[PDB]
DNA sequence: CTCTGAATCTCTTCCCGCGCGCCGTAGGAC
DNA sequence: GTCCTATCGATCTTCGGAAGAGATTCAGAG
C-alpha cells in the first residue's frame, strides 16, 4: 500500500466498504476531448476542422470550369500565452492557415491545367484556444461553453391522446430529422389517410411523394399491399385462398369443396380449419360474387382491342366491371388483402385525396405549396425538390443520424450515406403503416438513447461551416466572373466571414457561458452543465413536465439531484460523476461484467439503449472476496424496471455507489439521508460559497475533494518530480530529478504563482505554498493551494462548532444565531476585488490628458495621486477619492472618481497604451517590475548552466591535465589563458568557451523577445489613446443579514453576532459557536446533519487527543500507537495503512496536521453506519450520546435535557449583505419618462410595481397610491414642490399628472389616432 | 444617446423613421421624374411596406432587422403589453424615497416595530433630516446641511431619533399576492444593515428568513402617514382580509415552548404542594424547586365580563401545574382559565388567540400576542428541544411487519408464477398489502413514539405522554405532522413513477437510516416533480390573480342598503354522504334576505335584514335550521357598484 | 346552390421583484 | 481611411408550445 506525499500528510480516516474498482475519471475530460477531438486534423476526415473543410472543398464554378481546393492546413502557436493574453484583455487564439491550391484548366482540351497555384497557407482567421483548464480566454474574460443536449438525427415515431381529437383514439406520426436541412413529417389524418410535410408547412397527400420519385400507382401498390387473385377457370372466377388471411374474423359467407367443409357460414375460422385449408390444397376455391363485388384492382387494364380503359390500379370492382373485363378477355385479375385489423387501406385511401395524376402534377404541387408565387416550371422545380431531400449542400444525416436511422430501420449496417434514397422514404412509410396496423411501438421521446450530447468540439464545428458556407458563396462568383490569370487563393478568399462567424460564437451564443469562477467546484460543475437550451434546442419558456422529469435511463449518465431549481428545472443537469460522451455523442457510463457467477474486475462502458438488453444489480451488492455474490438473490434494475434476480442470472453490476450523482452532490456526506429537495438545495449552495480568507478542510467529506481541487486546475501541480530549490509565496521552484528531465535542459521547473486576482465574481484567488525548501515532490503532488483549498482538499467553509437548540428567538424560523469569536477569529472574513478603469480618448474636441493639474481641485483631494495622476498603490480610498486624474480638452475635470459607497484599498494599477504615444513614470514603474520579473527567472537558468559549464572545465581539468597553480580565485573562463598546451584539454578549453558564449548568445535573444513583448503597447479600441485599470481589495467580515449554509441545503441569514459571554457553553466552559434551529431537521427531512455533526464531533474528539498528546511531551512511539488505533478503527473499512512505514518523521509531521481534528471520509451511499460512529466518539473520550448539556451563559443555570454539540460544516455564500443594502432618497431620473433609475450600480429607486398597487387598492388607501405613483415618481413639477415642502416641514403635497402618462398621450397621437384629454 | 465614446445608440424608431422617409423623398422624386407605373408601383409598395413597419413592425409578413435578426421595436410596441407603457411605466412604476435589504428575525420587537439600519434611514430621511437643521437653525440652508448630514457629524442622530421617531415606513416583500403584504412599521434605529422584522409577521408575508430581501417606503406626506398609522399598521391587521382566521397564529418555535411549558410530567421536583398564586409559582420555578411542568394546586383569580360587559372577578382553588399557573400571568385580566388548563399546541392556542380577540378585542389581543411571543421563546430554550438521532425511534416490528408482508407479496407472486391469478390483479393487489404492511408500520411507530416514556410513581411504573424530542414537535404542531416523521423513522412507503403510476415494490426504508441507490434514485421522482410543479406553476397562479383583479376592479361597496328582498339559500354542503361543511361556515355573517322563522311554523326568528353575526350563529345552532335565505352580492340591484349590506360582514373587521 | 354544421389558419397570452455578467451598423467607393 | 448609403430586386428566418379563441373554408342537403 501507498500513499502520495500529499496524500501523506492527513490521510483521511476513510470509512467506505465497496472496494473502487473504478477510479473516477479526470472531471473534465468532457470538454477537454472535444475540443482536442475539433482542433486535431485528422485523415479520417471526420470531425475537426478538417471535417468541415471536406464538407466544402472542392470548391468551383461550372461557368468558371476550374477550381479551388483543400490540401491541407496548419494551425500556428497563439500570439500571446493565456496568462499574458489575461492580461492584455485580448482573447487567446490561434492562426488559422490552410493550404488552398487554386486550378486553372482550360476549354476544348483535356482538364490538364495551365497552371495552379499552391498559395503557400492562406491566411483563414483566429479560431479560439481551449486553455488546459478547460476555459476559452475571449476578452480576458474567461469563458466556459457548457455542453447542449439534444435530439438526435434519426427517424422518430410517435403518438397522443387527448392532445388529438380526444375521442378515445390516437394519431401516429413519424419524422425524418437530418442532422442538417429539411423536417419530413408523415401523419395519419384521423381516417387513417395518410399524409406528409417538409418543415411543418402545411399537410400534403403522402404519396405526393411516391409519385414525385415516378412510381405509379401500379407499383405503389405493388410497394405497400399483399396480392390476392381471380383466376377464371374451372368455373367463372375461381379464387386465390390464402389460408392465413381467415384468422379470429368471421366466416360471413359460403366457403367450401370436396369432402370436409373447412368453416360454414357465420363462423370464426381457426387452426385446425386452416389445417384442413392446407390439406385440402385451397389454391383455388368458389365464392359469391359479392366478395369479388368488394375488391379494388391491383393493377391497370385497358381493353387491348379498342385500346381503352376498363379498370386502373387501385379501382374498384364491381360485378358488371368484372364481367365485361374478363370478357374483354383479361383471364386473371388481380386485386389487394385488406383486413382491417391487419391491413389496413390507408394508402388507396390517401389515393382518395390525392389531387396529382403523376409526377409532374405533384411537383407542380410542392412547388407552388412551398413556394407559393413563384412559378413552377420542369427544370425548375427539381432545383426545389433535390435539394429537399437528395442533395449534400442541404441535406445530411450525419454518421449519427445514419446509424440511428439504421438501428430503427433494424438495418444489417450503419455505415451509409448521409442522404436519403427512395427505398429510405418508403421503409419509414412501411414502419408507419406497421405501426398503424397495430403491430408496433412507438419511441419515447425523452429517452438518453435519443437525445445525444453535443459539446464545444462540435458546436464550433458548425459554427465555422457557416463560416465557410458564406466564403462558398463569395468565391464561387468571383472565380466564376474572374480572369483566372492573377488571380491566386488570397485574393480568393479573406478571413471576414469565417471570423466573424466563429468570434461570435466564442463571444456571445446562447451557450458561451462567462464563467462562474466562484470557487473550485464552482469551475467544474459548471465545465460540465449539460444544458437543453441554446440553438437547436428548445426554450426554458416553452416545456413542461414531459422533460423536465427524471427518466429511468438518467441512472449513471445524469445526476437527478444537481439541477438549478427555477424556471429551468432539469433543462439543464450535470454530468454524473462517471458518466462520458460515446463516440457519437450518446452519454455511456461504465459497468463491471458480471462473468457467469463472478464479478470480473473489467468495465464495459454502456449507452442508454445497450442497457436495456441486460439486467445489471445495483452497486450495493455483497461478494464473497472471491466475488460471488453473498446473496442468493439481488436487486437490479432491467427495463427501468427493477427487482430481485437470482445469483448467476444477472449480467452486470454498477461499478461504484457514487456512479448516480454528479461532483456537486457526490460531495455531501451523508446524502444517504437526505431528502432529495434538501439534497438539491444543498448541491446547489455548494457552488456559491466563497472563498474565505484562511480556508482549511472539511472534517467530514466523501474522499472527492482530493479529486475535485486537483482537477479543477486551480491548485498548482507538480508537472515533474524533483525536490524543492526555492520558495517564497509568490514563486516555487523545483528541482527536477534527472529521471525525467529532458536532456538539454537546465532542469528546472518554476511555478509562478497567481497571486491576489479578481476573479470573475470578484472574490479573490491568491494560491499559496504547501511545500517547504528542500522538500521532495512527486509529479501530480499539489505544490500550491488554490482558493477554496487546504493540502490539496477542497474546502469551502469552515467547521464551526455548531449546537442544535432554540436560544430566545434569536434563531427563530432558520436564522443562524453567531457567537463573536467567530468573527473576532477572521473564520469568514473574504476578500472581494473590485476593478475600476478610467478610459481615455481622442474625442471630437481634441485629446484627453491624465494630470494631477486637474482643474477646479485642490491637494485636499490630489494628496493621493502620484505625481503622474494615478493613484498609489497601497493608497486606502473612499467614495469620491479621485483614481485616475483624467482631463478633457475644451478643460474638464473628467476623471476616475470612487463610485459612491464602496471603500478599499488599492492593491494595483495596470496602464495600457496605442502605439506611437508617450509612456509616463508608472507605465515606467509597470516596466520595471515585468522586466525584472523575466530577467530573474531566465537567469535562474543560465546561472544553472554557467555553472555546469564551468563545472565541465574545472572537472575534465583537476582529474586530469590538472593547471591549478591556482584555480578557483580566477574568472572561469580566464581560465583558457593559463599556459596548457596545444594537446586535445585546450582544443576542450576553446571548445567549451565557445560553448560558453553561445550559451550566453542564446539568453541574449530569448531575453531580447521578453523585453520585447513587454517593451511594446496593446491592441487598444479605436477612439481611446489610453486606459488605466485600479484594484480596490475590500476585506468585507460578516455581519448580520449575511446568509451561510450548510451542505445539507440548510441556510439562513446570520441573525445577531452575540457577544461570548451570551452563548451557551459546556461542562468544561468552552462556549458554542454557532446556535442553529433544531425544527428545520424533522420539518424538511434533512437529517443527514446531525450524523455530520456526531461524526463531527468524534473528529474533533481524535484531534483533541492527539494535541493534547502533543502537549504534553509523548514520545512518538506512544503517538503512533493512538494514531493507528484510529485509523483501523470500524469494521471491515476499505482502507488499510501502516504507521509503522512512516519513519517517525512523517508520524510527527502527520500529527501536526490532525492536531485540530482528524478528518474522515463517509463516501456518498457507503458511509459510516452509526454503530461506528459510536465506536469512534468512544475512542475519543466523548459522550457516545453525542449530546451534552450545556448552560445558558445568562445566567449559568442548566439546560434542561442535554442538547446536540458538534463540528458542523458551514458555508458562507456569496449573497452577503453589504452587497444589497440600498436606499435612494433623491438622485437620477431617466430620459424618456422621467421616473428614477434602478440598481444598484445606480442609485436607483425600488419598483412599486403592479402587484403593490392592488395591495394599497386594497386598503381604502388613496392618498398613498396617489403619492407613490405622481409625487414621489413622475410627476415633473410635483416632486420639487414636495422636496422644498418636506424641508420647510409643511407636510402638503400638489399632485398634478404624471409625464410618464403624457407620454403614453404622444405615443398613441404618434399613430394616427387622435387621443385627446377632456373636459366636462 | 450618446454612449460608451462618440456613438450613438441605436435608437429604434429613428431607424424607421430614416426608412419612410428616405423611401418618400425617392417616390417625390420618381413622381415628379415621372416614372412609369411598374417603377412607381415598385417604390409605393416598398413604401407602403415600411411604413407598415413604422407602426406595428411585424404584423407584415415578417418583422424587419437591424442586427442578428432582433427585430426593430415599434411604436405599437411601445404601447403594448409587459415592455410598453401600460405595464412597465403607467401601472406601477419605479419611486424615490425607497431601500431594500435583507431581513433578518428581531426577537424582541414589539408588534408595531421594526428595525432598520441607521445608514438606511439617513439616507432615507434627508429631505426631513434638513428640515430640522434648518429648524434648530443649526445649518444655514440646504448648502450647508447636506455637508453636514455628509460628514455624519455627532448632532445628526440625535436630530435621526427625532425625525423618525414616530413616523410610519413601509415594508412589503415581492411578490405581494394579498393586501396583508405591505404593511406599516414604525421604525427603530439598528446599527447594521439588516431590516429586522418582527418575528409573527413574517408569515403573513411569507417571509421566510433564509435571506429573503424586502423593500422599504417612506410615506411622505401627512395623508400618506395618516392612512398608514389607520389602516396598514401590522396592529391594525391581526385578521386574514379573506377568511375569518387570525394571521397572527403563532410561529413554530413559540408554540414549541408554550406546550413544553404547559405538559404534566407524572413525576418531578415539587410536585403536588398547594400555592397562592402565579407569583410564587414563578419564585418557586425560577429559584428551582418546583419544576416547570410538575402537578400542583393554586389558588387563582379569574374574570368575565358580564352581560353589560363590566368584570365579575372570581377566586377559587385551581388544579393544574407551576407552568400552567405561570402562563397564566399573561392573559389578560378578562378570560377563562379553563383555555390555559390544558397542555397547549399549535390549534389549541390559535383558538386561544382567537377567544382573546373575541372577548376583549383588538387592543389588548395585540399586546396578548406579544406577550405569548416573548414567553414562547424565552422557555423554549429553558427546554433545550434539542434534537438527536439517538430519538428517531424504529419500532422493530417493523423487521417482522416486512419479513411477513414479503411473503405474502410472494404468494401473489406464486399465483401468477402458476398463471393462477391476472396481470393486472397481481400488481393492484401487491400494492395492497404494501400499504397493509405501511399502515401497520406507521402505526407502530407512532405507538413506540408514546411508548417511550413511562416512570416509577415513587412505586411502580407508569406512562406518561413522551418527552422524546421529535414527538414535542409533531404533538405540538409546531413543524412536521405525521407525514414526515412518518417517512423519518417509520416507511417512506410507496413511490410513483414519472406518469403517476405506483411502483410494485416500495421504499421501505427510512431517513433515519440509509436509503440504498435505488431507492433514493427513485425518491427524486417524486422531488423533482414537486419542484417543477413549483417552478411552473408559479407563472399560471400570477396570471390568474391579474386576470382577476383586472375584471373586479371595478366594483367599490357604494350604497347602504340596495333595498332588494331577493337572495339566495346556504344549507351545509351534504355531499358523499356526510356533511363537508357546517351551515356555520357559509350563513355566518351574512345578512338575511327574508324573515327567518322558528323551525316549525309561523313564529319568526330573526328579522328580514338582519347581520347574523356570531350570536345569531350560535342561536341558529341551537334551531334545528337546514336552510337560510341571505343577501348576495350577485343580486344586489345597486347600479354601478354593490350595496354594503349584500356584501354583508367584513371579513377583515 | 348556398344554408348551418364542422375544419384549418393566425393571433394572443403565459408571476413579481432583484442582482449581477457582457455586447451594442456594415460595405463600398472615392 | 473616411464618408455615405443601404438591406437575398440570383436566400431560406427552425421544427422541441398549448391553448384557446376567433376568421375564415368547406360538408350533406332542401
Ligand atoms: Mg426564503
Ligand atoms: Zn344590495
Amino acid at each position: 500500500m501507498v500513499y502520495s506525499y500529499t496524500e501523506k500528510k492527513r490521510i483521511r480516516k476513510d470509512f467506505g466498504k465497496r472496494p473502487q474498482v473504478l477510479d473516477v475519471p479526470y472531471l473534465l475530460s468532457i470538454q477537454l476531448d472535444s475540443f482536442q477531438k475539433f482542433i486535431e486534423q485528422d485523415p479520417e476526415g471526420q470531425y475537426g476542422l478538417e471535417a468541415a473543410f471536406r464538407s466544402v472543398f472542392p470548391i468551383q464554378s461550372y461557368s468558371g470550369n476550374s477550381e479551388l481546393q483543400y490540401v491541407s492546413y496548419r494551425l500556428g502557436e497563439p500570439v500571446f500565452d493565456v496568462q499574458e493574453c489575461q492580461i492584455r484583455g485580448v482573447t487567446y487564439s490561434a492562426p488559422l492557415r490552410v493550404k488552398l491550391r487554386l486550378v486553372i484548366y482550360e476549354r476544348e482540351a483535356p482538364e490538364g491545367t495551365v497552371k495552379d497555384i499552391k498559395e503557400q497557407e492562406v491566411y483563414m482567421g483566429e479560431i479560439p484556444l481551449m486553455t488546459d483548464n478547460g476555459t476559452f480566454v475571449i476578452n480576458g474574460t474567461e469563458r466556459v461553453i457548457v455542453s447542449q443536449l439534444h435530439r438526435s438525427p434519426g427517424v422518430f415515431f410517435d403518438s397522443d391522446k387527448g392532445k388529438t381529437h380526444s375521442s378515445g383514439k390516437v394519431l401516429y406520426n413519424a419524422r425524418i430529422i437530418p442532422y442538417r436541412g429539411s423536417w419530413l413529417d408523415f401523419e395519419f389524418d384521423p381516417k387513417d389517410n395518410l399524409f406528409v410535410r417538409i418543415d411543418r408547412r402545411r399537410k400534403l397527400p403522402a404519396t405526393i411523394i411516391l409519385r414525385a420519385l415516378n412510381y405509379t400507382t401500379e407499383q405503389i401498390l405493388d410497394l405497400f399491399f399483399e396480392k390476392v387473385i381471380f383466376e377464371i377457370r374451372d368455373n367463372k372466377l375461381q379464387m386465390e385462398l390464402v389460408p392465413e388471411r381467415l384468422r379470429g374474423e368471421t366466416a360471413s359467407f359460403d366457403i367450401e369443396a370436396n369432402g370436409k367443409v373447412y368453416v360454414e357460414k357465420g363462423r370464426r375460422i381457426t387452426a385446425r380449419h386452416i389445417r384442413q385449408l392446407e390439406k385440402d390444397d385451397v389454391k383455388l376455391i368458389e365464392v359469391p360474387v359479392e366478395y369479388i363485388a368488394g375488391k379494388v384492382v391491383a393493377k391497370d387494364y385497358i381493353d387491348e382491342s379498342t385500346g381503352e380503359l376498363i379498370c386502373a390500379a387501385n379501382m374498384e370492382l364491381s360485378l358488371d366491371l368484372l364481367a365485361k373485363l374478363s370478357q374483354s378477355g383479361h383471364k386473371r385479375i388481380e386485386t389487394l388483402f385488406t383486413n382491417d385489423l391487419d391491413h389496413g387501406p390507408y394508402i388507396s385511401e390517401t389515393l382518395r385525396v390525392d389531387p396529382t395524376n403523376d409526377r409532374l402534377s405533384a411537383l407542380v404541387e410542392i412547388y407552388r405549396m412551398m413556394r407559393p408565387g413563384e412559378p413552377p416550371t420542369r427544370e425548375a422545380a427539381e432545383s426545389l425538390f433535390e435539394n429537399l431531400f437528395f442533395s449534400e449542400d442541404r441535406y445530411d444525416l450525419s454518421a449519427v443520424g445514419r446509424m440511428k436511422f439504421n438501428r430503427s430501420l433494424l438495418r444489417e449496417e450503419i455505415e451509409g450515406s448521409g442522404i436519403l434514397s427512395k427505398d429510405d422514404i418508403i421503409d419509414v412509410m412501411k414502419k408507419l403503416i406497421d405501426i398503424r396496423n397495430g403491430k408496433g411501438e412507438v419511441d419515447d421521446i425523452d429517452h438518453l438513447g435519443n437525445r445525444r450530447i453535443r459539446s464545444v468540439g462540435e458546436m464550433a464545428e458548425n459554427q465555422f461551416r457557416v463560416g465557410l458556407v458564406r466564403v462558398e458563396r463569395a468565391v464561387k462568383e468571383r472565380l466564376s466572373l474572374g480572369d483566372l490569370d492573377t488571380l491566386m487563393p488570397q485574393d480568393m478568399i479573406n478571413a471576414k466571414p469565417i471570423s466573424a462567424a466563429v468570434k461570435e460564437f466564442f463571444g456571445s451564443s446562447q451557450l458561451s457561458q462567462f464563467m462562474d469562477q466562484n470557487n473550485p467546484l464552482s469551475e467544474i460543475t459548471h465545465k460540465r452543465r449539460i444544458s437543453a437550451l441554446g440553438p437547436g434546442g428548445l426554450t426554458r419558456e416553452r416545456a413542461g413536465f414531459e422533460v423536465r422529469d427524471v427518466h429511468p435511463t438518467h441512472y449513471g449518465r445524469v445526476c437527478p439531484i444537481e439541477t438549478p431549481e427555477g424556471p429551468n428545472i432539469g433543462l439543464i443537469n450535470s454530468l454524473s460523476v462517471y458518466a462520458q460522451t460515446n463516440e457519437y455523442g450518446f452519454l455511456e457510463t461504465p459497468y463491471r461484467k458480471v462473468t457467469d457467477g463472478v464479478v470480473t474486475d473489467e468495465i464495459h462502458y454502456l449507452s442508454a439503449i445497450e442497457e436495456g438488453n441486460y439486467v445489471i444489480a445495483q452497486a450495493n451488492s455483497n461478494l464473497d472476496e472471491e466475488g460471488h455474490f453473498v446473496e442468493d438473490l439481488v436487486t437490479c434494475r432491467s427495463k427501468g424496471e427493477s427487482s430481485l434476480f437470482s445469483r448467476d442470472q444477472v449480467d452486470y453490476m454498477d461499478v461504484s455507489t457514487q456512479q448516480v450523482v454528479s461532483v456537486g452532490a457526490s460531495l455531501i456526506p451523508f446524502l444517504e439521508h437526505d431528502d432529495a429537495n434538501r439534497a438539491l438545495m444543498g448541491a446547489n449552495m455548494q457552488r456559491q460559497a466563497v472563498p474565505t480568507l484562511r480556508a482549511d478542510k472539511p472534517l467530514v467529506g466523501t474522499g472527492m475533494e482530493r479529486a475535485v481541487a486537483v482537477d479543477s486546475g486551480v491548485t498548482a501541480v507538480a508537472k515533474r518530480g524533483g525536490v524543492v530549490q526555492y520558495v517564497d509565496a509568490s514563486r516555487i521552484v523545483i528541482k527536477v530529478n534527472e529521471d525525467e528531465m529532458y536532456p538539454g535542459e537546465a532542469g528546472i521547473d518554476i511555478y509562478n504563482l497567481t497571486k491576489y486576482t479578481r476573479s470573475n465574481q470578484n472574490t479573490c484567488i491568491n494560491q499559496m505554498p504547501c511545500v517547504s525548501l528542500g522538500e521532495p515532490v512527486e509529479r501530480g503532488d499539489v505544490l500550491a493551494d488554490g482558493p477554496s483549498t487546504d493540502l490539496g482538499e477542497l474546502a469551502l467553509g469552515q467547521n464551526m462548532r455548531v449546537a442544535f437548540m432554540p436560544w430566545n428567538g434569536y434563531n427563530f424560523e432558520d436564522s443562524i444565531l453567531v457567537s463573536e469569536r467567530v468573527v473576532q477569529e477572521d473564520r469568514f472574513t473574504t476578500i472581494h476585488i473590485q476593478e475600476l478603469a478610467c478610459v481615455s480618448r481622442d474625442t471630437k474636441l481634441g485629446p484627453e490628458e491624465i494630470t494631477a493639474d486637474i482643474p477646479n481641485v485642490g491637494e485636499a483631494a490630489l494628496s493621493k495621486l502620484d505625481e503622474s495622476g494615478i493613484v498609489y498603490i497601497g493608497a486606502e480610498v473612499t467614495g469620491g477619492d479621485i483614481l485616475v486624474g483624467k482631463v478633457t480638452p475644451k478643460v474638464k475635470d473628467s476623471s476616475l472618481r470612487v463610485p459612491n459607497g464602496v471603500s478599499g484599498t488599492v492593491i494595483d494599477v495596470q496602464v495600457f497604451t496605442r502605439d506611437g504615444v508617450e509612456k509616463d513614470k508608472r507605465a515606467l514603474e509597470i516596466e520595471e517590475m515585468q522586466l525584472k520579473q523575466a530577467k530573474k527567472d531566465l537567469s535562474e537558468e543560465l546561472q544553472i548552466l554557467e555553472a555546469g559549464l564551468f563545472s565541465r572545465i574545472r572537472a575534465v581539468l583537476v582529474a586530469g591535465g590538472v593547471e591549478a597553480e591556482k584555480l578557483d580565485k580566477l574568472p572561469r573562463d580566464r581560465w583558457l589563458e593559463l599556459g596548457l598546451t596545444d594537446e586535445e584539454k585546450q582544443n576542450q578549453l576553446e571548445q567549451l568557451a565557445e560553448q560558453y558564449d553561445e550559451l550566453k548568445h542564446e539568453f541574449e535573444k530569448k531575453l531580447e523577445a521578453k523585453r520585447r513583448k513587454i517593451t511594446q503597447g496593446d491592441d487598444l479600441a479605436p477612439g481611446v489613446l489610453k486606459i488605466v485599470k485600479v484594484y480596490l481589495a475590500v476585506k468585507r467580515r460578516i455581519q448580520p443579514g449575511d446568509k451561510m449554509a450548510g451542505r445539507h441545503g440548510n441556510k439562513g441569514v446570520i441573525s445577531k453576532i452575540n457577544p461570548i459571554e451570551d452563548m451557551p457553553y459546556d461542562e468544561n466552559g468552552t462556549p458554542v459557536d454557532i446556535v442553529l434551529n433544531p425544527l428545520g431537521v424533522p420539518s424538511r427531512m434533512n437529517i443527514g446533519q446531525i450524523l455530520e455533526t456526531h461524526l463531527g464531533m468524534a473528529a474533533k474528539g481524535i484531534g483533541d487527543k492527539i494535541n493534547a498528546m502533543l502537549k504534553q511531551q509523548q514520545e512518538v512511539a506512544k503517538l503512533r500507537e493512538f494514531i493507528q488505533r484510529a485509523y483501523d478503527l470500524g469494521a471491515d473499512v476499505r482502507q488499510k495503512v501502516d504507521l509503522s512505514t512512516f519513519s517517525d518523521e512523517e508520524v510527527m509531521r502527520l500529527a501536526e496536521n490532525l492536531r485540530k481534528g482528524m478528518p474522515i471520509a463517509t463516501p456518498v451511499f457507503d458511509g459510516a453506519k452509526e454503530a461506528e460512529i459510536k465506536e469512534l466518539l468512544k475512542l475519543g473520550d466523548l459522550p457516545t450520546s453525542g449530546q451534552i448539556r450545556l448552560y445558558d451563559g445568562r445566567t449559568g443555570e442548566q439546560f434542561e435535557r442535554p442538547v446536540t454539540v458538534g463540528y458542523m460544516y458551514m458555508l458562507k455564500l456569496n449573497h452577503l449583505v453589504d452587497d444589497k443594502m440600498h436606499a435612494r432618497s433623491t438622485g437620477s431620473y431617466s430620459l424618456v419618462t422621467q421616473q428614477p433609475l434602478g440598481g444598484k450600480a445606480q442609485f436607483g429607486g425600488q419598483r412599486f410595481g403592479e402587484m403593490e398597487v392592488w395591495a394599497l387598492e386594497a386598503y381604502g388607501a388613496a392618498y398613498t397610491l396617489q403619492e407613490m405613483l405622481t409625487v414621489k415618481s413622475d410627476d415633473v413639477n410635483g416632486r420639487t414642490k414636495m422636496y422644498k415642502n418636506i424641508v420647510d416641514g409643511n407636510h402638503q403635497m400638489e399632485p398634478g399628472m404624471p409625464e410618464s402618462f403624457n407620454v403614453l398621450l404622444k405615443e398613441i397621437r404618434s399613430l394616427g389616432i387622435n387621443i385627446e384629454l377632456e373636459d366636462e | 444617446v450618446p454612449l460608451d465614446g462618440g456613438r450613438f445608440a441605436t435608437s429604434d424608431l429613428n431607424d424607421l423613421y430614416r426608412r419612410v422617409i428616405n423611401r418618400n423623398n425617392r417616390l417625390k422624386r420618381l413622381l415628379d421624374l415621372a416614372a412609369p407605373d411598374i417603377i412607381v408601383r415598385n417604390e409605393k409598395r416598398m413604401l407602403q411596406e415600411a411604413v407598415d413597419a413604422l407602426l406595428d413592425n411585424g404584423r407584415r409578413g415578417r418583422a424587419i432587422t437591424g442586427s442578428n435578426k432582433r427585430p426593430l421595436k415599434s411604436l405599437a410596441d411601445m404601447i403594448k403589453g409587459k415592455q410598453g407603457r401600460f405595464r412597465q411605466n403607467l401601472l406601477g412604476k419605479r419611486v424615490d424615497y425607497s431601500g431594500r435589504s435583507v431581513i433578518t428575525v428581531g426577537p424582541y420587537l414589539r408588534l408595531h416595530q421594526c428595525g432598520l439600519p441607521k445608514k438606511m434611514a439617513l439616507e432615507l430621511f434627508k429631505p426631513f433630516i434638513y428640515g430640522k437643521l434648518e429648524l434648530r437653525g443649526l445649518a444655514t440652508t440646504i448648502k450647508a446641511a447636506k455637508k453636514m448630514v455628509e460628514r455624519e457629524e455627532a448632532v445628526v442622530w440625535d436630530i435621526l431619533d427625532e425625525v423618525i421617531r414616530e413616523h410610519p415606513v413601509l415594508l412589503n416583500r415581492a411578490p405581494t399576492l394579498h393586501r396583508l403584504g405591505i404593511q406599516a412599521f414604525e421604525p427603530v434605529l439598528i446599527e447594521g444593515k439588516a431590516i429586522q422584522l418582527h418575528p409573527l409577521v413574517c408569515a403573513a408575508y411569507n417571509a421566510d428568513f433564509d435571506g429573503d430581501q424586502m423593500a422599504v417606503h417612506v410615506p411622505l406626506t401627512l395623508e400618506a402617514q395618516l392612512e398608514a398609522r389607520a389602516l396598514m399598521m401590522s396592529t391594525n391587521n391581526i385578521l386574514s382580509p379573506a377568511n375569518g382566521e387570525p394571521i397572527i397564529v403563532p410561529s413554530q418555535d413559540v408554540v414549541l415552548g408554550l406546550y413544553y411549558m404547559t405538559r404534566d410530567c407524572v413525576n418531578a421536583k415539587g410536585e403536588g404542594m398547594v400555592l397562592t398564586g402565579p407569583k410564587e409559582a414563578e419564585r418557586l420555578y425560577r429559584s428551582g424547586l418546583a419544576s416547570l411542568h410538575a402537578r400542583v394546586k393554586v389558588r387563582i383569580t379569574e374574570y368575565e365580563k358580564d352581560a353589560n360587559g363590566e368584570l365579575v372577578a372570581k377566586t377559587s382553588l385551581k388544579d393544574t401545574t407551576v407552568g400552567r399557573a405561570i402562563l397564566w400571568m399573561i392573559v389578560p385580566k378578562g378570560l377563562p382559565y379553563s383555555i390555559v388548563n390544558q397542555a397547549l399546541g399549535k390549534k389549541a392556542i390559535s383558538k386561544m388567540l382567537n377567544t382573546c380577540y373575541r372577548i376583549l378585542g383588538l387592543k389588548p389581543t395585540v399586546i396578548f400576542a406579544d406577550q405569548i411571543m416573548y414567553t414562547g421563546f424565552a422557555y423554549a430554550a429553558r427546554s433545550g428541544a434539542s434534537v438527536g438521532i439517538d430519538d428517531m425511534v424504529i419500532p422493530e416490528k417493523k423487521h417482522e411487519i416486512i419479513s411477513e408482508a414479503e411473503a405474502e407479496v410472494a404468494e401473489i407472486q406464486e399465483q401468477f408464477q402458476s398463471g393462477l391469478v391476472t396481470a393486472g390483479e397481481r400488481y393492484n393487489k401487491v400494492i395492497d398489502i404494501w400499504a397493509a404492511a405501511n399502515d401497520r408500520v406507521s402505526k407502530a411507530m407512532m405507538d413506540n413514539l408514546q411508548t417511550e416514556t413511562v416512570i416509577n410513581r415513587d412505586g411502580q411504573e407508569e406512562k406518561q405522554v413522551s418527552f422524546n424530542s421529535i414527538y414535542m414537535m409533531a404533538d405540538s404542531g409546531a413543524r412536521g405532522s405525521a407525514a414526515q416523521i412518518r417517512q423519518l423513522a417509520g416507511m417512506r412507503g410507496l413511490m410513483a413513477k414519472p406518469d403517476g403510476s405506483i411502483i410494485e415494490t416500495p421504499i421501505t426504508a427510512n431517513f433515519r437510516e440509509g436509503l440504498n441507490v435505488l431507492q433514493y434514485f427513485i425518491s427524486t421522482h417524486g422531488a423533482r416533480k414537486g419542484l417543477a410543479d413549483t417552478a411552473l406553476k408559479t407563472a399560471n397562479s400570477g396570471y390568474l390573480t391579474r386576470r382577476l383583479v383586472d375584471v373586479a376592479q371595478d366594483l367599490v361597496v357604494t350604497e347602504d342598503d340596495c333595498g332588494t328582498h331577493e337572495g339566495i339559500m346556504m344549507t351545509p354542503v351534504i355531499e358523499g354522504g356526510d356533511v363537508k361543511e357546517p351551515l356555520r361556515d357559509r350563513v355566518l355573517g351574512r345578512v338575511t334576505a327574508e324573515d327567518v322563522l322558528k323551525p316549525g311554523t309561523a313564529d319568526i326568528l330573526v328579522p328580514r335584514n338582519t347581520l347574523l353575526h356570531e350570536q345569531w350563529c350560535d342561536l341558529l345552532e341551537e334551531n334545528s335550521v337546514d336552510a337560510v335565505k341571505v343577501r348576495s352580492v350577485v343580486s344586489c340591484d345597486t347600479d354601478f357598484g354593490v350595496c354594503a349590506h349584500c356584501y354583508g360582514r367584513d371579513l377583515a373587521r
